[PDB]
């Protein structure tokens, strides 16, 4: 068991700015994943973002590229989601998952990940 | 005569490859225009175009001679107008897998181009008007190789510009692909010789170099774009390209000049210049200084043309004209078999997954082993 843990959602402003964290914990993370999905109410889980610890490879989904911006805090293990510009479509739960670096993994695909965090809204209102 | 059907496909050879934008396409991509990372790039994108034009290969080579050559030219150019038009406004990867297949389909139609003149020229005038045919376009590539950065460090072009440019290039060519005249006849349906085993050798040791070339095209400028990222520094990709492709043209026209006995030399110079091409491709690799990559990729594209003119000398010197079409198709199938199951082992999502910085170890290592691998029985 690896225990993984999110931090740093809540409400946000349509169209405005927010940053995640996701303190991963329990084990050495020199060659592991670390990707985000998302869960909107009546919708299936979603990718939204990965980074891969070993090269610091950072894939994105078509829906957040440029938008959204992963980064890896090396000296603390927290791993980082930048969420600018957030749209009233941003609205969701958000995970945070990690998975042994691996011969044909699969970084887009939820079924992949080992590990997966409680979770932590990102309440995207408009006025 | 032999002139109409000369002047329009050389035109329409020189105006498909004259494209400005092609040295800068990683620089385009990764950069604010699409902000594509180097990973997606080099590990989802690029390997669709091997697997496209794989599977396009043969079904384009049967259907080019059954339908007798321009109109699969003219399908080349509406997929040259197609994959730019998706490459200039196409965003998201989800496109540029697109993009690279509808380029694969552009390469795959490249027969239809080099095998119309023969069809439709006499055989006193075959001889040298596929020099012509060949000359046209390295011309139009290296004319817009050095046009791309001359513009870009001379004008201040942003990249898009360059691919503004590609595909006014690329719709011009494409109407001068009405206009020639239809075959009469053709090779084979409108009208196994591999059975001699020297033949076999250089197809193999062919097929081996044009693999991992075209793996070395295709994943170069990656690794460029990661030893000096566009975003701060000064990028020389045009001239490096031009240069480049000249220093091939020099080295093939050399090959052709030079009179040597290749049934003893040809074994030899293929080996040496197989460990010039391992030993360029590990400078260019291990090096951080980029202007040591630079020379090692120059080092790297003249050496393999030298050895690829060596062996398409060695190959074509016994065939019949009408044999070169079959035997060079089955030649660039099994090429792209090789080239195909390395990229889904080493790049692909579903295999290694490396990224571009240790890519070119392997290659390295691939064309080191491809000379290592002939030069065995040397005792008893
Ligand atoms: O480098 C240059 N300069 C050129 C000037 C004129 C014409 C062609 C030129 N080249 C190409 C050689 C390097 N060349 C190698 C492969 C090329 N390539 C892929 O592998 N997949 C592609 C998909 C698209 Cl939509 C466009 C280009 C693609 C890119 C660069
Ligand atoms: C690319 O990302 C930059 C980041 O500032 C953004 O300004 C730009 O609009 C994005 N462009 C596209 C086409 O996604």
């Amino acid at each position: 068991q690896v225990q993984l843990v999110e931090s740093g959602g809540g409400l946000v402003q349509a169209g405005d700015s927010l940053r995640l964290s996701c303190a991963a914990s329990g084990r050495t993370f020199s060659n592991y994943y670390m990707a985000w999905f998302r869960q909107a109410p009546g919708k299936e889980r979603e990718f939204v973002a990965a980074i891969r610890l070993s090269y610091g490879s950072t894939y994105y989904a078509d829906s957040v590229r440029g938008r959204f911006t992963i980064s890896k805090d090396n000296a603390k293990n927290t791993v980082n989601l930048r969420m600018n510009s957030l749209k009233s479509e941003d609205t969701a739960i958000y995970y945070c998952a990690a998975a042994e670096d691996r011969w044909a993994l699969a970084v887009r695909t939820a079924t992949t990940y080992n590990y997966w965090g409680q979770g932590t809204q990102v309440t995207v209102s408009s006025h | 005569s032999w002139i109409y059907p000369t002047v329009i496909l050389c035109l329409f050879g020189f105006f498909s490859m004259m494209r400005p934008s092609e040295p800068f396409l990683i620089p385009y991509l990764s950069g604010p225009d699409k902000n594509l990372t180097s990973a997606e790039i080099t590990n989802e994108i690029f390997p669709v175009w091997t697997y496209s034009y794989l599977v396009l290969l043969l079904p384009v080579f049967v259907l080019t001679d059954y339908v007798r050559y321009k109109p699969v030219i003219i399908l080349q150019g509406i997929s040259f107008i197609i994959t730019w038009l998706l490459l200039l406004f196409g965003q998201g990867v989800k496109t540029m897998q697109v993009v690279e297949f509808f380029y694969g389909m552009v390469t795959a139609a490249e027969v239809a181009y080099y095998a119309y003149i023969y069809s439709v020229v006499s055989p006193e005038h075959y001889q040298r008007v596929s020099g012509y045919c060949r000359s046209v376009t390295l011309a139009a590539y290296t004319a817009g190789s050095v046009l791309a950065q001359l513009l870009v460090s001379l004008a201040n072009m942003s990249y898009f510009y360059l691919n503004v440019i590609s595909l006014a290039s690329v719709s011009v060519a494409f109407l001068f692909s009405l206009f020639l005249p239809m075959p009469k006849k053709s090779m084979f349906f409108h009208a196994e010789c591999y059975s001699s085993k020297r033949l076999f050798y250089w197809s193999l040791w062919w097929a081996f170099a044009t693999a991992g070339f075209n793996q070395v095209l295709n994943y170069v400028q990656i690794l460029w774009d990661y030893k000096a990222p566009s975003q701060d520094s000064s990028i020389y990709n045009g001239a490096v390209e031009a240069i480049a492709t000249f220093g091939g043209a020099v080295a093939a026209f050399a090959v052709g000049y030079v009179k040597v006995n290749w049934d003893l030399l040809g074994e030899l110079a293929l080996v040496v210049f197989s460990v010039v091409n391992a030993g360029s491709l590990f400078l260019m690799h291990y090096t951080a200084n980029i202007w040591a990559c630079y020379a090692g990729y120059l080092i790297f594209k003249s050496s393999y043309m030298l050895l690829i003119t060596i062996a398409v000398f060695q190959i074509a010197v016994n065939l019949n004209v009408e044999r070169y079409a079959l035997v060079f198709g089955i030649n660039t199938f099994i090429a792209l078999v090789i080239q195909t199951i390395m990229t889904v082992i080493v790049v692909d999502q579903r295999g290694l997954n490396l990224p571009v910085s240790i890519q070119f170890l392997v290659y390295g290592s691939y064309f080191a082993v491809i000379a290592g691998i002939f030069l065995m029985r040397s005792m008893y």
